[PDB]
C-alpha cells in the first residue's frame, strides 16, 4: 500500500525525463525501456530531472539523434564497462555530459537475456550519476576514497581485477583527496562501474564475492543514503530553497501574526545577547568597590578571560576624570566577573544543562533568566508537523570547539587550513552516537555558508513532534531539551573548504535520557566489583545534558581503565573507599563546573565557584571532571583526572595524619619545604602552590608516559620520594 | 576546591 506509492512515484518522473521516439509500435519498446530503468534507484532519476537531463529511447544508431548531433569525434569513441574501445554509431547508450545532459538508450527487445547490455546501460546512468550528479555537491568523495583504498591495500587482489584501470593499480600511495583532485574521472569511473554491476541483479553477486566493500557502499548508498543525495541537489537549486521556505512560513503564519510585540522582543535578545553597560557597571560599583579599582592591574589575576580582562580595564578610563595583588581585591574580581557577562539566555542554558534554577548566578538574574525562559518556552508552542510536507531537514553550522576543544585543537590541518585533519576527524567521529540540546537550536531552512570558527555543518532530521518557531530571515528557533541521534559522519567539501556533515535525526530526549541513566547504571557495576565495593553504591555519576552527550559516557570509562591502569591498586581502593565514606562522586559532566550541586551545595559565596578542567571538592569528597573544554595543555582528560585524584589523595593522607582533622599532607611544613625548592621543577601550574604542585607531581608520576615519570624523580627527587612515602602510608594505615 | 583550569576559548 506503501510500495505501491513508490511504483507510483516513478511513472511520474518517468512522464518527464523518459521520452520514447520508436517505430515498432511504442506500446511494446517502450514497456520494455520501463522494465530497465526500473532497476535504478528511483531517487537517481529524480536527480537527473533536477539537472535537466532527459533519457530518450530511440532506434538505430543512436548517434542519428538530435541531441548528439553535435558530436565532436573524440567523443564519439567510447569504451564499454570492460574497458573495450566502440564506436558510437554502433553502440547502444551513451551519457552526453554538458549544461543540457543526454541519455540515449538504444530500444532493443531483450534487455534480460542480455545481462551484458543491461550491465553497460546501467554503467552510464552510473556514470551519469558520478560525474553529472553527485559532481554537483562535491561527490564522490572521502567517504568514497576510503572504498577505493580498502580494495587495493587489500590481500586479495581481485578486488582491483574487477573495479580499478591498470592506472590506478599501479599507483603507489593511497588515493588521497588531492589525487581525486586532478582525476575526477578516474574514480567517476570506478564509481560508476561498481554502481552498475550492483544495480544488475545478474553481477551483484560478483561485486559482493570480489570486492565486498564496495558492494556494501553501494549497497547502504542505494538504499537510503541516496535519499540524502537528492536532498542535497535540491538545497543547490534557488526555488526549490524558496519552494520550501515558503511552505514554512505558511506553516506558522498564523502563530507570526498573532505573535505579540514583547514576543518579538524575546525572539530577539535570545538571538544577541545584550553586553554589560558602563554606565551601570559604574553605578553599581560600591563606594570603596569604586575606588579599589583603580589600585587594580586587572591583567594580574588569571580568572578574568582577556575580554573580561580588557572590558573591566575600560571601567577605569571613565573614572579617570577625575582629580601580584591582595586577596581582598581578588574578591572584589571575583565578584565583577559575574556581573560583566553578557545576558546571554542561550548560554545560560547549555551552562546549566537545563537547570535553570542553579544558584550559580545571582538570584536577580537567575530570576530574570528563568522568567524569559518559562516564557519561550510558551511561545515556542506549534510543532513543525504539517500537511505541507513530510520530512524536513533543518540546518545548523556548528563550531567544533563547542563539543570538544580538545580535539578542536587540531581539527583544521595546519599546513592547510581548508583540509580537515583525518587523525582527529576519527577520533571525533568514535563515540558520537547521542546528542542533547538544553537550549534553544537556532537551524536554518536552507543550507547556509559557514564562519571560519565553523567547521561543522549539521543536517538535522526534525520529528513533526518537534516544536519551533518562524523567524523572517528563513531560520527556525527550536524548542528546548531536544534529542538527537547521530545517524552519520563524514567529511566532505564545500566551497574548495572541508567540513565534517553530522546527519542527525531528533527523537525523545527521554529516549537519550534513558541511555545516559542505563550506562551510569552499567559502569558503577563494573568498577564496584572492581574496587571491591558494595554492589549498590552510587560511585560514578553522568551529569550530560549538552550535544556531544554520548562522547562524556563514553570517555568516562576509558578515563577510568587509565586511571586503573597507571595507579597502584591498593592506593585506588584505600582512597576511593575514602571517598564513598563521605559520599563522594566521579562526576563527568558538560555542563559548566560552577552548575554540579557537589560544588556550589559547599561554596559559601556564589563568586566563590570554580569553572575549569577538573576540580577536586573536599567537603563533598568528589571529583568533577568538564569534558567538552581542554585542560592547559593536558594531553587528555585521562591526565586532568588523575590530576584530580592527586589532590584527592592528599586530602586522605592528611586525614590519616592527624585523623581528628581534614588537613592536607600536603600542608606539611615538610612538604611546604620541598616544594618551596623543587616547586619549580615541574609544569608551570605546579608553580602554583604546595596542592597543585603535589598533585601536578602526583600525575607526572603516574603517567602513561614513562618520559615524563623519569623528570620528577631527576628534577623533583625530594618530591617523588615524598609521593612515594605517602603512597606507602596509605597503602599500609 | 581544587581545580587544574582549562585554556581560554
Amino acid at each position: 500500500e506503501r510500495n505501491k506509492t513508490q511504483e507510483e512515484h516513478l511513472k511520474e518522473i518517468m512522464k518527464h525525463i523518459v521520452k520514447i521516439e520508436v517505430k515498432g509500435e511504442e506500446a511494446v519498446k517502450k514497456e520494455a525501456a520501463e522494465k530497465l530503468l526500473e532497476k535504478v534507484p528511483s531517487d537517481v532519476l529524480e536527480m537527473y530531472k533536477a539537472i535537466g537531463g532527459k533519457i530518450y529511447i530511440v532506434d538505430g544508431d543512436i548517434t542519428k539523434h538530435i541531441s548528439l548531433e553535435a558530436l565532436s569525434e573524440d567523443k564519439k569513441k567510447i569504451k564499454d564497462i570492460y574497458g573495450k574501445d566502440a564506436l558510437l554509431h554502433e553502440h547502444y547508450v551513451y551519457a552526453k555530459e554538458g549544461y543540457e545532459p543526454v541519455l540515449v538508450i538504444q530500444s532493443s527487445e531483450d534487455y534480460v537475456e542480455n545481462t551484458e547490455k543491461a550491465l553497460n546501460v546501467y554503467y552510464e546512468i552510473g556514470k551519469i550519476l558520478s560525474r553529472d550528479i553527485l559532481s554537483k555537491i562535491n561527490q564522490p568523495y572521502q567517504k568514497f576514497l576510503d572504498v577505493l583504498n580498502t580494495i587495493k591495500n587489500a590481500s586479495d587482489s581481485d578486488g582491483q581485477d574487477l573495479l580499478f584501470t591498470n592506472q590506478l593499480k599501479e599507483h603507489p600511495t593511497d588515493f588521497s583527496v588531492e589525487f581525486l583532485e586532478q582525476n575526477s574521472n578516474e574514480v567517476q569511473e570506478v564509481f560508476a562501474k561498481a554502481f552498475a554491476y550492483y544495480i544488475e541483479p545478474q553481477h551483484r553477486d560478483v561485486l559482493q564475492l570480489y570486492a565486498p566493500e564496495a558492494f556494501n557502499y553501494m549497497d547502504k548508498f542505494n538504499e537510503q543514503e541516496i535519499n540524502l543525495s537528492l536532498e542535497e541537489l535540491k538545497d543547490q537549486r534557488m526555488l526549490s530553497r524558496y519552494e520550501k521556505w515558503e511552505k514554512i512560513k505558511q506553516h506558522y503564519q498564523h502563530w507570526s501574526d498573532s505573535l505579540s510585540e514583547e514576543g518579538r522582543g524575546l525572539l530577539k535578545k535570545l538571538q544577541i545577547p545584550i553586553e554589560p553597560k558602563k554606565d551601570d557597571i559604574i553605578h553599581s560599583l560600591s563606594q570603596e568597590e569604586k575606588e579599589l579599582l583603580k589600585r587594580i592591574q586587572i591583567d594580574s589575576s588569571d580568572f578574568l578571560s582577556t575580554e573580561e580582562k580588557e572590558f573591566l580595564k575600560k571601567l577605569q578610563i571613565d573614572i579617570r576624570d577625575s582629580l601580584p595583588l591582595s586577596e581582598k581585591e581578588k574578591e572584589f574580581l571575583k565578584k565583577l566577573k559575574l556581573d560583566i557577562q553578557p545576558y546571554d539566555i542561550n548560554q545560560r542554558l547549555q551552562d546549566t544543562g537545563g537547570l535553570i534554577d542553579s544558584p550559580s548566578i545571582n538570584l536577580d538574574v537567575r530570576k530574570q533568566y528563568k522568567r524569559d525562559i518559562q516564557n519561550i518556552d510558551a511561545l515556542l508552542h506549534q510543532s513543525i508537523g504539517s500537511t505541507l510536507y513530510n520530512k524536513i531537514y533543518l540546518y545548523e553550522n556548528m563550531n567544533i570547539n563547542n563539543l570538544t576543544a580538545t580535539l578542536g585543537a587540531d581539527l583544521v590541518d595546519s599546513t592547510d587550513n581548508t583540509k580537515i585533519n583525518r587523525g582527529i576527524f576519527n577520533e571525533f567521529k568514535k563515540n558520537f552516537k547521542y546528542s542533547i540540546s538544553s537550549n534553544y537550536m537556532i537551524v536554518d531552512i536552507n543550507e547556509r555558508p559557514a564562519l571560519d570558527n565553523e567547521r561543522l555543518k549539521w543536517r538535522i532530521q526534525l520529528s513533526p513532534d518537534t516544536r519551533a518557531g518562524y523567524l523572517e530571515n528563513g531560520k527556525l528557533i527550536l524548542q528546548r531539551n531536544i534529542g538527537l541521534e547521530i545517524k552519520d559522519v563524514q567529511i566532505i567539501k564545500q566551497s574548495e573548504k572541508e567540513y565534517i556533515r553530522i546527519d542527525a535525526k531528533v527523537v525523545p530526549k527521554s529516549k537519550i535520557d534513558t541511555k545516559i541513566q542505563e550506562a551510569q547504571l552499567n559502569i558503577n557495576q563494573e568498577w564496584n566489583k572492581a574496587l571491591g565495593l558494595p554492589k549498590y553504591t552510587k560511585l560514578i555519576t553522568f551529569n550530560v545534558h549538552n550535544r556531544y552527550a554520548s562522547n562524556i559516557v563514553e570517555s568516562a570509562y576509558l578515563i577510568l581503565n587509565e586511571w586503573k591502569n597507571n595507579i597502584q591498586s591498593d592506593l585506588i581502593k584505600k582512597v576511593t573507599n575514602y571517598l564513598v565514606d563521605g559520599n563522594g562522586r566521579f562526576v563527568f559532566t558538560d555542563i559548566t563546573l560552577p552548575n554540579i550541586a557537589e560544588q556550589y551545595t559547599h561554596q559559601d559565596e556564589i563568586y566563590e565557584q570554580v569553572h575549569s578542567k577538573g576540580l577536586y571538592v573536599p567537603e563533598s569528597r568528589s571529583i568533577l571532571l568538564h569534558g567538552p573544554s581542554k585542560g592547559v595543555e593536558l594531553r587528555n582528560d585521562s591526565e586532568g583526572f588523575i590530576h584530580e585524584f592527586g589532590h584527592a589523595v592528599d586530602d586522605y593522607a592528611g586525614y590519616l595524619l592527624d585523623k581528628n582533622q581534614s588537613d592536607l599532607v600536603t600542608n606539611s611544613k615538610k612538604f611546604i619545604d620541598i616544594f618551596k625548592e623543587e616547586g619549580s621543577n615541574l609544569t608551570s601550574y605546579g608553580r602554583t602552590n604546595e596542592a597543585e604542585f603535589f598533585a601536578e607531581a602526583f600525575r607526572l608520576m603516574h603517567s602513561t608516559d614513562h618520559a615524563e615519570r623519569l623528570k620528577v624523580q631527576k628534577n623533583a627527587p625530594k618530591t617523588f620520594q615524598f609521593i612515594n612515602d605517602q603512597i606507602k602510608f596509605i597503602i599500609n594505615s | 576546591v581544587y581545580p587544574y583550569p582549562m585554556e581560554p576559548t
